[PDB]
């Protein structure tokens, strides 16, 4: 039923929309930009003689193009047929790739969002979602991207993460305040991320092998994902998805470029709240996997070596977890899950560890605070 | 009995275009060396500008069903609608294909159509489909039927682009009706007989003179004269002429006595013609009119004209034979015979005369495919490198 639909759509190219019939077409990205300008312009958006009272033509154009892209991406053949080398499946994927350029898919994701704003009085000024650019529009773009073009090359993954994926995560983390949490846009963005972006980065986790001189981007991604995981408006499924995504990324990531997230981890785990379950498991997996990086002086050259500052930080983590755990009241699951972490940290820490008498000065009060995290 | 297109036949694909409310017939063309891309060659204004069908002829090598094509890809038949056909460019020997690249003539949903070396893959194969309800899948394809060609690789119709300023052919989702015109059938061609489109040398009655042009002294104006010469020029490339009939369909048929044709110099691209002052001078493609460039072969110099004849839709009968026939060149309109000036590397000038001489017979020798290929390569390369030199000089 997918190939036949592809036959029919290519036979009648006027089904693709004025932007994409093929003659005098501005492109998908240009159409989406024209649509977001029309949505702002009141003369074209409304009749000018809610949704039924005023059918926003900008939103209508955007949702039409998103539906077309979603339908084409779903019509894309399964990965296994391509692996088996089915000629018709290869042909369908080539046709879809010719129909939709990669740059047009990248641009729509690169388009930003309308930032929800509180006001002088304190009430949040809600930008109407049904009249503007929506996360579902980008979600369809992502489905087409990972079902037709495929994210299988590392510099492409990093470029996409830098241009379109990361700013959305930062906006979601910025709407983590209680007032902004209840905003509809925050909910829609959270759903979009947890359904499309996080699973994509989880399935493309092995591509995160070598990111040495994109250290800043991978650190920023980890920090934004951890803040979003701390977010409260998230649902149980969203929490599970973000936990799996962060664990998968951190597992493949090289142990050298994760001390910055370790700082947040070693402060937030000792609270031993409900939120600490994911971070303490992440520490467990990290210290069980990269144990030779700490006990052995060298390890492989690719891991590197300890800087003694992460060693002091890990010892502080061990002692803080142990003390918080000791004065903490018994909870079955919490202790049964904390014990492997304490054991792993103790094993990773060298037995004869030189404790530097010179303790670190000038602690990062921004990463280290009571309220606001800033 | 309507003829059916079958494999190993030579055809040209024609598409009609309405430009400024003027019906114009165009043929799909390609030049093997230099430009893999395909262009369009006009055949409507044949009376004034002779078309170049040597780069438009295609050979139908294979005609397989879709299922059989898929099976062999995984691993003189008559064409029926729905089969997959492999078209070989007669001149280059390369195959029509969807190039999978786009020249981006404001149509992003399109691919370029060109020529390819290898036969492997699904890009070279095309499927033929009925133009109207009168034809149906599995039915034999007549010589006069209109066709729609669909690329196996992309399901893109062989499309004619009106929108762009200069007409192009590409693979697009809009369909274009193509008409297949039979050029020749090699199976029904008698060996050793003159057929249209042959590259040949015009040998004189002593068999050691050939109708040639002056050698290259970098002067194209001096290369415009015609004379008889002997020696190694008989194995040189400047003694090669291509006989081009005035018809588009069945142009590769046998040549009969009295049939008009144009004589084109292969290495210069200029057609033989008679000037108003009764002098032979090569002139350009744009000016090469039927009135001036029409010639015929007479079995005898005797004055009884061949009269009005009908062109037949077939290979015809074999009349002129290579090396065993004596021919006399006659300008169609003037009736003058081709003869030597007899004034004294002979450099005996070839002139037109009312009566000529008794030893004015011309023998025919057919050149080799290698020689014709090399001569057209030389012409194309010298044209391109002269354009390059002019650009560098500017």
């Amino acid at each position: 039923n997918a190939n036949v639909v592809v036959r029919l759509l290519i036979r009648r190219p006027e089904c693709f929309g004025p932007a994409l019939r093929g003659e005098g077409g501005n492109g998908l990205l240009a159409a989406m930009e024209e649509a977001i300008k029309i949505a702002e312009d009141p003369s074209r958006d409304g009749p000018s003689p809610e949704e039924d009272d005023t059918i926003h033509m900008g939103n209508a154009i955007m949702t039409f193009y998103s539906a077309l892209i979603d339908l084409l991406g779903r019509c894309a053949p399964e990965m296994h047929l391509i692996h088996a080398g089915k000629g018709e499946a290869i042909r369908i994927r080539s046709i879809l790739r010719s129909l939709i350029p990669l740059g047009d898919l990248v641009g729509v994701i690169s388009i930003a969002f309308q930032m929800p704003t509180i006001a002088k009085d304190g009430n949040v000024v809600e930008p109407d979602m049904s009249a503007g650019f929506c996360p579902d529009h980008k979600a369809a773009m992502v489905l087409f991207l990972d079902r037709v073009y495929g994210i299988e090359v590392q510099d492409f993954l990093l470029h996409l993460l830098e241009v379109g994926f990361l700013p959305d995560l930062r906006a979601a983390a910025s709407l983590d305040t209680a007032a902004l949490s209840a905003t509809d846009m925050a909910l829609a963005l959270n759903r979009y991320l947890c359904t499309a972006v996080l699973p994509l980065l989880t399935r493309c986790a092995p591509l995160f092998a070598g990111t040495e001189h994109h250290a800043s981007l991978i650190d920023s991604l980890l920090h934004t994902v951890y803040r979003l995981s701390k977010g409260c408006s998230l649902t149980k499924a969203q929490r599970d998805s973000i936990e799996v995504c962060l664990l998968s990324i951190c597992g493949q990531l090289r142990p050298s470029m994760m001390q910055h997230l370790l700082r947040r981890l070693v402060f937030d785990v000792p609270l031993l709240n409900e939120h600490a379950k994911m971070p303490l498991k992440l520490l467990t997996n990290h210290y069980e996997r990269c144990w030779k990086y700490y006990c052995l002086p060298g390890g492989w050259g690719n891991f590197g070596a300890a800087s003694e500052e992460e060693l002091h930080l890990s010892r502080k983590l061990f002692w803080g977890i142990f003390d918080a755990l000791s004065q903490k009241k018994y909870e079955q699951e919490l202790f049964k899950l904390a014990l492997p972490c304490l054991s792993a940290v103790a094993g990773a820490l060298p037995p004869d560890y030189m404790e530097s008498n010179y303790v670190s000065m000038m602690e990062k009060q921004s990463s280290m605070d009571s309220e606001g995290n800033f | 009995e309507i003829q059916f297109l079958r494999t190993d036949d030579e055809v040209v694909l024609q598409c009609t275009a309405t430009i400024h409310k003027e019906q114009q017939k165009l043929c799909l063309a390609a030049e093997g060396f230099g430009n893999r891309l395909c262009f369009l060659e006009s055949t409507s204004n044949s009376k004034n500008v002779p078309p170049d069908l040597s780069i438009c002829t295609f050979v139908l090598e294979q005609s397989l069903s879709v299922r059989a094509l898929q099976e062999m890809l995984a691993n003189h038949r008559t064409l029926l609608y729905g089969h997959a056909i492999l078209l070989r460019h007669s001149y280059s020997g390369m195959y029509l294909c969807c190039l999978s690249t786009s020249r981006s003539s404001t149509d992003k949903l399109a691919f370029d159509v060109g020529l390819q070396e290898d036969t492997t893959g699904e890009a070279c194969w095309w499927t033929i489909h009925p133009a109207s309800k009168q034809r149906s899948e599995g039915e034999k394809v007549r010589v006069g039927d209109d066709l729609i060609l669909v690329s196996v690789s992309s399901e893109r119709y062989l499309h004619l682009s009106y929108g762009n300023g200069s007409l192009h052919v590409d693979a697009a989702f809009q369909q274009t009706l193509w008409s297949v015109a039979p050029i020749s059938s090699g199976s029904e061609a008698a060996q050793g007989y003159l057929i249209g489109g042959d590259v040949l040398r015009l040998l004189h009655g002593h068999m050691d003179e050939c109708l040639t042009v002056p050698s290259g002294e970098h002067g194209e104006e001096q290369r415009r004269t015609v004379h008889y010469e002997g020696g190694a020029v008989s194995v040189h490339a400047r003694s090669l002429w291509r006989l081009e009939t005035l018809r588009v369909a069945w142009s590769g048929s046998h040549i009969r006595w009295g049939q008009p044709f144009r004589l084109r110099h292969v290495t210069t691209g200029k057609y033989l013609s008679l000037m108003e002052d009764k002098n032979l001078l090569l002139m350009d493609k744009e000016k090469a009119d039927v009135k001036s460039t029409a010639f015929t072969f007479r079995s005898s110099k005797e004055k009884l004209d061949v009269g009005v004849r009908k062109e037949v839709d077939g290979m015809g009968t074999s009349e002129i034979k290579y090396g065993d026939s004596v021919c006399y060149i006659q300008h169609v309109d003037t009736g003058l015979w081709l003869t030597y000036q007899s004034v004294d590397s002979i450099q005996r000038k070839a002139i037109m005369h009312h009566e000529g001489h008794m030893d004015d017979g011309i023998s025919l020798s057919r050149s080799q495919h290698e020689e014709s290929r090399t001569a057209r390569v030389i012409r194309s390369t010298v044209f391109l490198f002269n354009r390059f030199i002019r650009g560098l000089d500017a």
